[PDB]
């Protein structure tokens, strides 16, 4: 049994590597989600994952894809590591030393607690990351940031130390929904697949059920993610509150606009989870001895 | 010593194309981003187009999408802009800007260097018409043309345009009788006119031949004008008030010879009914209609048993040679003015006489005044268009 | 892995057999296991398989009678037989495979995935055999045995071994009362049938002798 420090360090390193690997998918999702915040020409410049990526690299440069990387790295160091270490610790505490088999409720509760703790501490990195990813020189509001640390300085000096935590409640809602949906859907799918013996009770069935659960969770959490992206990237004094933004989005475009960039978000979720899990397990096994 | 130079600007008509070239000297264009910014008088800078470092991705403004094409050449370190399907809203001064950061595109104040700039203008139609005729109807037709096509039309009536036109050239279309047009074409200020065979069948053949010159055509005929008496009116010359300074109003009395008080005072005197009979053309009829006094048209009285022979003119419009709107002028003249609606709108203000358009001529022939004017015209002779009339009308004047 | 079986022997019909199979070390908790049987003069066949998760899988011709289980603490696979018959007499092997290879429920039937095969144990269920001399009605005994096999499902054959007086010292020995603890059937002498103590299916022999023989 590895100690707490080893688990935390391995989790941090794995999270950082996974975030470094698959950032352009997040950039494409952010670009697609803020496409129609304000009225513009009838011509849509972004359409398709590969199309959006190639347009971004061809027009705004190759380094625009990886804008705001230090903010993501700081978020992974400060938020993800604590989440995926204290999740295991709290889960063991709830189980009370392998007294009983881990029930669904215990895992759900531990995940919700660790997700809330992770979201509350480590919000400014998310805010700055969204601000940097959504900005563009050619169209939209004038770019006001010149990097990541400059964004911190500008927000601290102009807005203060309480405007950095904007939009924490959408993040909490997104985390709770994604966690609960993932767990419930995976459990139900695996149970049904095993009961009807359509597939063998081996790792292929588990992997297929996990992928289905991840897709369902991404599909359910996409609207709240859209609202969060549109609210966080907004000049002060424009949006009154989150419900106002939701009503404006519904009236201006319609319900279909609530599902934007679903494919890039799902791809990022799957890739990040797989890479993080593999690297974390391998590094923990290597460092335990 | 960074220098940017722009070339290719000037004056271009609507619906044409232009080539703008920006040349850079003193820097290497391999790692710079080129862009074009237009400025209109009384407005700030606006985005037009921008190109990346290697011509891979280019961007255009929302208002010039699909009309402007931007390109660049690193070997000759220049940038080119193709402007097509120009509009009157494109009159502005253009600047070529270079961004140092490379692979860049943004709003102004983000670039590092700027150019001198070149002026691009889309002139509108300017039409000169004598103040006697109904210029308000022509202005209304021009407003309809602007609504249909988007090009403004201006109408001006300078005093004594027959002397100002040769010195100035300048207007785009000039309206006058057909006696000065022979001399104008001989001097070379006019331009040849080639209407379609179907179009030439709309008007009478002699009307077209009246503005001919050595087998060519120099002006579209518009109308035929001749003097008449307006008042038991007297039948023989052997009371009355008419303009005497202009020899055109006194020639009928003079003519077994042959060629080869003011107008305002007389008009005011007749408008109040002070005088009985006045000799004048159709254009004055509307004024009599405003005088609320009964009046009638009549053939000029005979002198010594010889009927008077007033000169007959063909009011026609010619296109200026140096005007850069030849196609626009041709389209406006052949499609808008030479139609029933436009000619009716013009004639509603001040009558022209007998319209050369057959469809309108048949309708207008029912008015007895037009028949009387034609009868008076037949007793006269069409005045020649040889280039010697520039001084003759002056010589008879003195 | 040195995977070894245990529980071999020869038993009578209708009994229950407990077969154990265990590997060396403590790697049983991270493996899937399977039982495959080979009939005398026949190739291998699918019998049962239990995955690492703990979901058993049975064959078409074995469902309802077998019961397979695994023990992580004991680290071994235990197979329980019910209503065993001579038709199930064969040599049984237990095989182990690493998890993750199988993707279909029918994929357990393939013998290529398994790699570690044990020594195996031979389980036999001898059937009751009745010996009748050449002076008796062997055809009637054959007909009775065929009827018994049709009714129950146990093979019965009647041989004709000459000089049975000394050769014998089978399941039911038919002879006169002079040589002989037997049931009379016919009267000559007294031609009676005795149940030898060496026969395993003494109860089956008694049932055959009482229910359908003397009728
Ligand atoms: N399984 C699981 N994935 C999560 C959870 N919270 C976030 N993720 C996913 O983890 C990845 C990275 O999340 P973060 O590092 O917080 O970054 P983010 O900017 O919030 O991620 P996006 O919402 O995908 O833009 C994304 O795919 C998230 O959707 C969670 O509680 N469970
Ligand atoms: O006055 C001399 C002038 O007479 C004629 O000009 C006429 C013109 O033809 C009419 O259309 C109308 O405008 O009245 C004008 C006189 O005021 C001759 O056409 C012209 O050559 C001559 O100079």
């Amino acid at each position: 049994h590895p100690t707490l420090g080893v688990q935390l360090f391995s989790a941090g390193i794995a999270a950082c590597l996974a975030d470094v690997i698959t950032f352009p998918l997040d950039t494409a999702k952010v670009r697609l989600q803020v496409q129609g915040e304000c009225p513009t020409s009838s011509v849509i410049r972004y359409k398709g994952v590969l199309g959006t990526i190639t347009a971004v690299v061809k027009t705004e440069g190759r380094m625009k894809l990886y804008s705001g990387l230090p903010a993501g790295l700081q978020r992974q160091i400060s938020s993800a590591s604590l989440r995926i270490g204290l999740y295991d610790t709290v889960q063991e505490f709830l189980t009370a030393g392998k007294e009983t088999a881990p029930s669904l409720g215990s895992k759900i509760l531990a995940g919700l607690t660790t997700g809330g703790v992770a979201v509350f501490i480590g919000q400014p990195t998310e805010v700055v990351k969204v601000r940097l990813q959504a900005q563009s020189h050619l169209h939209g509001i004038k770019p006001r940031y010149t990097g990541t640390y400059n964004a911190y300085r500008i927000i601290a000096t102009t807005e203060g130390l309480t405007g950095l935590w904007k939009g924490t409640t959408p993040n909490l809602m997104r985390s709770v929904i994604i966690n609960c949906t993932e767990l419930v859907t995976y459990d139900l799918m695996k149970e049904a697949f095993v009961k009807n013996n359509i597939l063998a009770d081996d790792v292929p069935c588990h992997l297929v059920s996990a992928l289905i659960a991840g897709f369902c969770a991404t599909a359910m959490s996409s609207p709240v993610d859209v609202v969060k992206t549109r609210f966080i990237n907004s000049p002060p004094g424009q949006y009154k509150s989150v419900p106002n933004c939701a009503m404006k989005v519904f009236t201006n475009e319609g319900p279909t606009a609530f599902f934007k960039g679903l494919v890039p978000s799902f791809l990022r979720l799957g890739s990040w989870n797989v890479i993080m899990f593999v690297c974390f397990e391998q590094l923990k096994r290597e460092l335990s001895k | 010593q960074v220098q940017l130079v722009e070339s290719g600007g000037g004056l271009v008509q609507a619906g044409d194309s232009l080539r703008l070239s920006c040349a850079a000297s003193g820097l290497t264009l391999k790692n710079y981003a080129m862009g074009w910014f237009r400025q209109a008088p009384g407005k700030e800078h606006e985005f037009v187009a921008v190109i990346s470092w290697s011509g891979s991705g280019t961007s255009y403004a929302d208002s010039v999408e699909g009309r402007f094409t931007i390109s660049r050449d690193n070997a000759k370190n220049t940038a080119f802009l193709q402007m097509s399907s120009l509009k009157p809203e494109d009159t502005a001064v253009y600047y070529c800007a270079a961004r140092d950061g490379g692979y860049g595109s943004r709003w102004p104040d983000e670039y590092t260097y700027w150019g001198q700039g070149t002026q691009v203008t889309v002139p509108p139609l300017v039409i000169w018409i004598n103040g006697d005729k109904g210029y308000n109807g022509l202005a209304e037709v021009g407003k309809k043309f602007e609504k249909d096509t988007g090009i403004k039309v201006t109408v001006e009536h300078p005093d004594k345009l027959e002397e100002k036109f040769p010195q100035v050239a300048g207007p785009d279309i000039i309206f006058w009788a057909h006696d000065r047009f022979g001399g104008y074409a001989q001097s070379g200020l006019l331009a040849e006119i080639t209407p379609d065979k179907a179009f030439q069948d709309k008007l009478y053949p002699f009307t077209w031949d009246a503005v001919r010159y050595n087998g060519k055509l120099i002006a579209y005929p518009i109308a035929v004008e001749a003097l008449s008496l307006i008042y038991n009116p007297p039948k023989t010359w052997e009371a009355l008030m008419f303009n005497l300074q202009e020899p055109y109003f006194t020639w009928p009395l003079i003519a077994g010879g042959y060629a080869f008080t003011d107008y305002s005072i007389a008009e005011a005197a007749f408008n109040k009914g002070e005088t009985a009979m006045t000799i004048n053309g159709p254009w004055a009829w509307s004024n009599i209609d405003t005088s609320k006094v009964n009046y009638g048209v009549t053939v000029l009285p005979t002198f010594k048993g010889q009927p008077s022979k007033p000169f007959v003119g063909v009011l026609s419009a010619g296109i200026n040679a140096a005007s850069p709107n030849k196609e626009l002028a041709k389209e406006f003249l052949e499609n808008y003015l030479l139609t029933d609606e436009g000619l009716e709108a013009v004639n509603k203000d001040k009558p022209l006489g007998a319209v050369a358009l057959k469809s309108y001529e048949e309708e207008l022939a029912k008015d007895p005044r037009i028949a009387a004017t034609m009868e008076n015209a037949q007793k006269g002779e069409i005045m020649p268009n040889i280039p010697q009339m520039s001084a003759f009308w002056y010589a008879v004047r003195t």
